[PDB]
């Protein structure tokens, strides 16, 4: 990867960059088909702030085969423990399936992080579940 | 690669 290196320069202000990157990395690395996207919005009183979010297509192993589901999440600084924020991004040919995972605009339901928090799940654990979830149950079927 | 994500019914 060449962004890596200008990914830390995108952040230079969470409470733990070098702990932030690695943890970044070591999901791409691992998956292969994650990518680190850039945002910012406003906030503090009305505000723009850097804040970087994952994206890209995970591989979901079916009874036989193996997809790439979409999904986006934002990654906090390290509050309160994890980033909470998850959704799902479905493409206009996809089609979200409505579950105890899922309400139907793509966000993720369950408490998660205020169930587990041991911690012991780490950043790479946290999509983990979220395969091995998805891996059985569709969250969002396309078209054939 | 692309997304459409794993078929169902």
């Amino acid at each position: 990867a060449v962004s890596e290196s200008q990914l830390k320069k995108m952040v230079s202000k969470y409470k733990y960059r070098d702990l932030t990157v690695r943890e970044t990395v070591n999901v791409i690395t691992l998956y292969k088909d994650l990518k680190p996207v850039l945002d910012s919005y406003v906030f503090n009183d009305g505000s723009s702030r850097e804040l970087m979010n994952l994206t890209g297509t995970i591989p979901v192993p079916y009874r036989g085969n193996t997809y790439n589901i979409p999904i986006c999440l934002w990654l906090l600084d390290t509050y309160p423990y994890n980033p909470p924020i998850c959704f799902v991004k479905p493409t206009s040919s996809m089609t979200i399936k409505t579950g105890k995972h899922v309400d139907a605009n793509g966000k993720i339901y369950l408490p998660y992080l205020h169930e587990w928090k041991h911690p012991q799940s780490d950043l790479l654990g946290l999509i983990q579940v979220m395969i091995v979830v998805f891996g059985d149950e569709p969250p969002v079927f396309s078209r054939p | 690669p692309e997304p459409t994500a794993p078929p169902e019914e």
